[PDB]
């Protein structure tokens, strides 16, 4: 039966859209040159994409319950091409952000709609292995994206090439999907747009780029997001159409699956930002080097996603999410023990030894990887067919929102306790060095630098100790997932 | 706390011995590389996990070690020579790649 070929064609679209997510990380500077922006106020090129990616997802997911899954993959691929062209044509930041928004909204649909395609063509008991492949295609593309950006600029010497190359690839993807997928009234537009508005307010309000973690425009957008979320809940009690129709949905396991997904997203983003900051601040790496620290964490995620799906066809979603999150917790407990000379250290197994940095990140990312497929499986288990699209979107939007809530909350606490640690360090370091090169002001500046580094390393520990604890809390919730 | 407080210097007859101590706080005692320096001149270095490293003039005559019960770094110095006369400092190496360090008021050793 052609379902294997169909989900392969969908997975290649998911891969294609995932490259476009973080591709900008390697071409920001080349964009800054051509658009005329000084050494960032460039952030709309990521926050605008993420707005489209998150906010448009539930409604485009729901649209696939009505208009099917082939048509929306085609539409989003055409929109992914269109947005790419708009960005390639940009003399102006205002045109880049518009095109990135369209690319983001387009690319946001591909993963949920394809997860729902897998849910249509497979029964639950073997489905988790297929969700692992689709999820692997997402996590792998997200990680190869920056390299794809480098490579096409090495080919074509202009960053615009990224978004020109998107157009043929999108047309190729539409061709594969046209021949591969099964052939073939309203959705809740008002609720979808209300939810999109709420998600957007939260996404702008939470994202940030030194004694304050939210933008000053953040708090009112966040409080507005709660209000827009209430308005969404209130509307759909009086709506005839509902975005997720509650008939037959078992909400206790469904909502626990969303909350665990939220937790996993926080643990992901917490690691993505703190490890790179630990690279620059404690290890003294270039920004380009510090991002590359994330490699073994980033590579381990798709490996976990693929294998966790296969194991979950056999041992169950509850178990793989629980064990996978305990593997993630173990990884984060190890990362909490990092010293400032971690690159020089190894784990000693007596008769083999392993690099500390690389394997702690591998363990942490593999644990989070194991959880992607069985969480999606267990959310889809407790919803009817023709709610697969909106249900797949909910799991991803929960993960994406959990990323932003995670950094905001843990950075707030980390910053609070950093300052308390800084009080302790300044009180305890030798009040001056004896014969410092450059004189006493250089010794006092170095004392202040020494205090901030020592306090930052103490902050770093608690953050990943809490992140480990929250993974254990998620692992426990994993046992109240569906079965 | 987060200290670096030397003690244990004194007068020594050639061939004699001393144990220098460096009080610290367990919060950070085990999270950075440490070293002892002469007056600057590196004597001994220890990674956060205990990997030792020494200069040429040491000839295996000293040992750098950690005691986690009182969070003290030590130099046991044996068979001391007139050339070892110096101020000794215990230093925390705040960046290991650049070997940027911080240290306190030392302790003087005279042989």
């Amino acid at each position: 039966t052609s379902r294997g070929i169909a989900i392969s064609a969908g997975g290649l679209a998911v891969l294609l859209g995932a490259l476009d997510t973080y591709v900008v990380v390697s071409i920001v500077t080349d964009i800054m040159r051509d658009v005329g922006i000084a050494v960032q106020r460039v952030t709309p090129i990521i926050t605008g994409y993420l707005l489209g990616y998150i906010a448009a997802m539930p409604l485009l997911g729901r649209a696939s319950d009505r208009f099917g899954r082939k048509l929306l993959i085609q539409i989003s691929l055409a929109g992914f091409a269109l947005g790419s062209v708009i960005t390639a044509l940009a003399t102006n930041l205002d045109v880049l952000v518009a095109g990135r928004v369209i690319q983001g909204a387009a690319s946001g649909a591909l993963l949920p709609v394809t997860l729902a395609l897998a849910a249509d063509l497979w029964a639950t008991h073997k489905r988790a292995a297929v969700l692992g492949g689709v999820g692997a295609a997402q996590e792998l593309g997200a990680v190869l994206g920056p390299i794809y950006g480098i490579f096409v600029v090495w080919l074509f010497h202009h960053w615009q090439a990224v978004f020109w190359v998107n157009v043929p690839l999108a047309l190729i993807a539409m061709v594969l999907i046209h021949i591969s997928l099964p052939p073939r009234q309203r959705v809740d537009v008002t609720g979808g747009l209300l939810l999109a508005l709420a998600l957007g307010l939260a996404t702008i309000g939470l994202y940030n780029a030194g004694k304050q973690v939210l933008p000053e425009y953040g708090p009112p957008l966040i409080i507005g997001a709660v209000i827009a979320a209430v308005a969404f809940l209130v509307w759909e009690r009086f709506a005839r159409t509902r975005l997720l129709d509650p008939a037959g949905v078992r909400f206790r396991p469904f909502l626990i699956a969303l909350l665990v997904s939220l937790v996993t997203g926080g643990a992901l983003m917490v690691t993505l930002v703190n490890v790179e900051l630990f690279g620059q601040g404690v290890l003294g790496l270039d920004q380009d080097e510090a991002v590359f620290l994330l490699a073994r964490f980033l590579i381990a995620l798709p490996v976990g996603a693929l294998l966790g799906g296969w194991i979950a066809t056999r041992v169950g979603d509850r178990a793989v999410t629980a064990v996978g999150l305990l593997i993630a917790a173990g990884g984060f407990y190890l990362i909490a023990q990092w010293p400032a000379d971690v690159l020089e250290s190894r784990h000693d197994l007596g008769f083999v030894s392993l690099p500390t940095l690389d394997t702690d990140l591998a363990i942490a990312g593999f644990g989070l990887g194991l959880v992607i497929a069985p969480l999606t499986s267990a959310a889809l288990r407790v919803v009817p067919a023709a709610q697969h699209g909106i249900a797949s979107a909910a799991v991803v939007v929960a993960r994406m929102i959990g990323m932003l809530i995670g950094i905001a909350a843990l950075s707030a606490w980390g910053l609070y306790r950093f300052n308390q640690y800084l009080k302790e360090q300044l009180a305890a370091l030798p009040p001056a060095p004896a014969d410092f090169p450059g004189g006493q002001m250089a010794g006092q500046m170095m004392r202040l630098r020494t205090a901030t580094v020592q306090a930052y390393v103490l902050q770093y520990g608690e953050i990943f100790a809490i992140t480990a604890g929250l993974c254990v809390f998620g692992a426990v919730l994993g046992l109240f997932i569906a079965g | 706390q987060g200290q670096l407080v030397e003690s244990g210097g004194g007068l020594v007859q050639p061939g004699g011995s001393l144990r220098l101590s460096c009080a610290d706080a367990g919060s950070i005692f085990n999270k950075f590389p440490m070293a002892w320096y002469r007056q600057r001149e590196l004597v001994a270095r220890i990674s956060s996990g205990g990997s030792t490293n020494y200069a040429d003039f040491v000839k295996g005559r000293f040992t750098i070690s950690r005691d986690n019960a009182k969070s003290t770094l030590y130099l046991q110095m044996n068979s001391l020579k007139p050339e070892d006369t110096a101020m000794y400092y215990c230093a925390r190496i705040i960046n290991s790649a650049s070997n940027i360090a911080y240290w306190g008021q030392g302790t003087r050793v005279t042989v």
